[PDB]
RNA sequence: GAGGGCGCUUACCACUUUGUGAUUCAUGACUGGGGUGAAGUCGUAACAAGGUAACCGUAGGGGAACCUGCGGUUGGAUCA
RNA sequence: UUAGCUAGUAGGUGGGGUAACGGCUCACCUAGGCGACGAUCCCUAGCUGGUCUGAGAGGAUGACCAGCCACACUGGAACUGAGACACGGUCCAGACUCCUACGGGAGGCAGCAGUGGGGAAUAUUGCACAAUGGGCGCAAGCCUGAUGCAGCCAUGCCGCGUGUAUGAAGAAGGCCUUCGGGUUGUAAAGUACUUUCAGCGGGGAGGAAGGGAGUAAAGUUAAUACCUUUGCUCAUUGACGUUACCCGCAGAAGAAGCACCGGCUAACUCCGUGCCAGCAGCCGCGGUAAUACGGAGGGUGCAAGCGUUAAUCGGAAUUACUGGGCGUAAAGCGCACGCAGGCGGUUUGUUAAGUCAGAUGUGAAAUCCCCGGGCUCAACCUGGGAACUGCAUCUGAUACUGGCAAGCUUGAGUCUCGUAGAGGGGGGUAGAAUUCCAGGUGUAGCGGUGAAAUGCGUAGAGAUCUGGAGGAAUACCGGUGGCGAAGGCGGCCCCCUGGACGAAGACUGACGCUCAGGUGCGAAAGCGUGGGGAGCAAACAGGAUUAGAUACCCUGGUAGUCCACGCCGUAAACGAUGUCGACUUGGAGGUUGUGCCCUUGAGGCGUGGCUUCCGGAGCUAACGCGUUAAGUCGACCGCCUGGGGA
RNA sequence: GGGAGAAGGCACGCUGAUAUGUAGGUGAGGUCCCUCGCGGAUGGAGCUGAAAUCAGUCGAAGAUACCAGCUGGCUGCAACUGUUUAUUAAAAACACAGCACUGUGCAAACACGAAAGUGGACGUAUACGGUGUGACGCCUGCCCGGUGCCGGAAGGUUAAU
């Protein structure tokens, strides 16, 4: 309000929270699989959205969310989180980004072969 | 309590404006007396006048061009608990040039035009557009 | 001989040891509340004068929304 | 949601000690020092020039480089040395590793390369002292994992190319198709043309300046000896180096991918499932075609890059100093007093702290910007200028703020005469009425409800009269009447007392406003002690309604409501509108005082305080405020930053 | 108010200096004054006399003998001091201040008393007796069906006479 007022009480900040807290400033993160699962989202919709409890290897276990048509993740398996929330999931913050490790690209894919590690067709 | 007489001369200045009012008389001050010689130096007034020997009143005129007041917007710069103090180089400048800034300083209080001339800073007062 | 070295001792002093406090983290049988949900069970408390006008502070009572008394407001509709 | 810390700690006296000042340290004396302008404590963190975002203000940040600081497995210490408590110098303690003939000994890559481990992620166990320095040496000369370079990585910026003029049967094929045509498409084939860049064969500057071997003059010197300087031609020195660069070879070759296409946002048509697969940054899509999923055609955008992720800022005026609000979206403390603090009526004199102008020192270099230059050009480098918005000093101004002094009443306050008021405290008294106690008449009902019943009655209920006891408040007055800071106050009288308003005066002289922290008051309800208790009435019982009613309808009924002394500071404590000062059209009233005119009637004109309803400008998102503003400003405090959690 | 002497730790002998005995206490003689004695101001002669600092010194041991707390944490009970079965039970058992009920208007209730009389009490409902629980904080929620106590005599039964 016065100056007075702002001189004696600053006029401060307000920090906001990031949505990734298991990421600690990091693009991706190496973990291993431990539940893999499949689960409803929330109403109106309505699916079987194939979802992984995993524990990062800083110590955060988390559940990310496999996209693309087929996958081959299953307990103890090495997949790389990557930040990045799912509306329609309560719970789910990251995903699994492919191409990794473990869990390889979609098949039968040749558009947006980028955001789901497909390798170019020859 | 009356803590400021030039924002009270503002206001009672900018009020008889609104009610077309044609002389607003109030106490006078010596600095309320330097700021109306800048009003009428200006031209932004009609005149102005000093009347009164243990206790001097200041009778403004107000001045109306075709139905609408001179003055657009009158408006206090340093007002008590935030003084504002700008060099020659910064002196504001109101309305392109169309309106005042007067500013107060060593040299008496002429107008931020004249101070930018002689090269001079000082003390904003009033913005009178 | 002066004086200097070796040894010894005193003072400071690191590692370490004893007792009792303060703070933080994790865990802990069990337990209270809150937020999420799918055709789950009970009641209709608020929104009209919501059919006992609502709401606030307080005290008591009840499976629950709530009820009652006290003090205040119309953020209630009609009307001598 | 960290209110006290410090006993070498504040200071002083005297001595000893470092290069010096120094509780740097001991021996005595005075108990001080720090702290609401944040001491102490907790967490995190190398600082700066700079960097990124932003018009600026601001926010985040410390990659490379430069300056400073701190650290060399960890802790402690000292010696040499001008310069260290010292990365590859010393000792000991703790851990690790490694020899031992068991008495015993050796080491610290957060140096340059590289290994193991961690991670999403970091590069060769390369050449040379040729150039610049550094260290040593008279000089030659030696070392330098500094440095000059070499290799890998699209990690970042910039440049170039991956062709070109064409070329209509709008070839063919593909795509859909209203099956007539359109799209791809001048695209492709074919033709003419060029050979950047890559490969081959050659030439090929420049970073290299000096140094030694010889010859002369001067400077010396007893002396052309010896040495220095000045020159002089010759013989000399390159990791880069397959150097930059240029020349001829021949052929279009050896070189384009990525993301998106419903809105935000640049770009639409078919096929396949069928709330399934699935997309998703928000709005949201998939339940026989959703231009939204997957495939195809087509288009869009960028380009050796394309998208996602990680982090900062703008938008977000969504922390608002620039640049916001508090009547109703979140926001005036319930009210008052008041400390620190903030601000401050009017005139003059003095000073120049704040302010202003000039000059000096400085604000390293690097970096941004402006003017130019060099690599074919840009990136890159570079010269000058500007800038570094800051600080200190010196010289001049007092218009303003502040310091001091001297004046004024217009702010504030006092006295004098009067006025209104349920203002507060304490004590008395009158009356209606309700409820009981006793008696006299008095007979079958009374009370209650939408309907009844619990309940009261022949043991005389209900009704009336008489006498007495007890508690509360005061019918009419009574009104948007009055007072009070707020809460709140209502028969009458007595005593104390606060506050408010008016004609005419006199007087001090800024003594004025706000106010975190603090203090006091403060509806009802509640709690403790001592009293009292008529009526009313939480809890509780019974009756009634309802499918059910732990309630609304009824009969009882305790706490409590009544008093004294104590505790809380809670209300929709509201005008959902904080305190003080000035200005801004009007109308119709209520209450209270005063002035004047012939007051023959509350006849007429004025003039202050409080209060009520409309209503102009203006304001507001609109309801609405509207001289008692929510109209324009001034001084201050408190509060607000999405809804839940709370 | 307390736990608390919480837990735990430091110094304790002797000698010499500060000081040939200090701080302190007691207190001589000589000036003084008297309204003169058991007097009033100076005075430290003498005696007694801690506590600490510094240095040295001897022993394994210096509160060296005797005397002279073991401590903490959880938990049930009773608030606590106290009292209780002389001579097997000292306790959670009784009492306690406080709280509630009831009776009691004085020639009071009650008790000892065939009675007089006395205590209560030479007190007067803030007094006394009896009964329950037993400091203090949150409280004492429902029932008179039954047995007691209190209020009534409308009705039935009802002795002596
Ligand atoms: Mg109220
Ligand atoms: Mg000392
Ligand atoms: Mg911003
Ligand atoms: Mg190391
Ligand atoms: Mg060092
Ligand atoms: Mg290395
Ligand atoms: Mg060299
Ligand atoms: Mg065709
Ligand atoms: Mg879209
Ligand atoms: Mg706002
Ligand atoms: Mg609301
Ligand atoms: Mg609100
Ligand atoms: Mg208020
Ligand atoms: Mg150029
Ligand atoms: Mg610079
Ligand atoms: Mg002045
Ligand atoms: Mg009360
Ligand atoms: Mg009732
Ligand atoms: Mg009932
Ligand atoms: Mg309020
Ligand atoms: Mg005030
Ligand atoms: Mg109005
Ligand atoms: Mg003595
Ligand atoms: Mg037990
Ligand atoms: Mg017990
Ligand atoms: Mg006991
Ligand atoms: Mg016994
Ligand atoms: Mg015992
Ligand atoms: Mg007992
Ligand atoms: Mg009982
Ligand atoms: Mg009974
Ligand atoms: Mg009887």
């Amino acid at each position: 309000a016065t100056v007075n007022q702002l001189v004696r009480k600053p006029r401060a900040r307000k920090v906001a929270k990031s949505n990734v807290p298991a990421l600690e400033a990091c693009p991706q993160k190496r973990g291993v699989c431990t539940r893999v699962y499949t689960t409803t989202p929330k109403k109106p919709n309505s699916a079987l959205r194939k979802v992984c409890r995993v524990r990062l290897t800083n110590g955060f276990e988390v559940t990310s969310y496999i996209g693309g048509e087929g996958h081959n993740l299953q307990e103890h398996s090495v997949i790389l989180i990557r930040g990045g929330r799912v509306k329609d999931l309560p719970g789910v913050r990251y995903h699994t980004v492919r191409g990794a490790l473990d869990c390889s690209g979609v098949k039968d894919r040749k558009q947006a072969r980028s955001k789901y590690g497909v390798k170019r067709p020859k | 309590s009356m803590q400021d007489p030039i924002a009270d001369m503002l206001t009672r200045i900018r009020n008889g404006q609104a009610a077309n009012k044609a002389a607003v008389t109030m106490p006078s001050s010596k600095l309320k007396v330097a700021i109306a010689n800048v009003l009428k130096e200006e031209g932004f007034i009609e005149d102005f006048k000093v009347e009164g020997d243990t206790k001097p009143e200041l009778e403004l005129t107000l001045k109306y061009f075709q139905g609408k007041a001179v003055v657009e917007s009158i408006q206090r710069v340093s007002r008590p608990g935030l003084r504002i103090y700008k060099r020659k180089d910064e002196l504001p400048k109101v309305m392109a040039g169309l309106g005042i800034a007067v500013v107060s300083t060593s040299k008496g209080v002429m107008t931020d035009r004249a101070a930018r001339q002689a090269g001079l800073g000082g003390e904003i007062i009033c913005y009178v557009a």
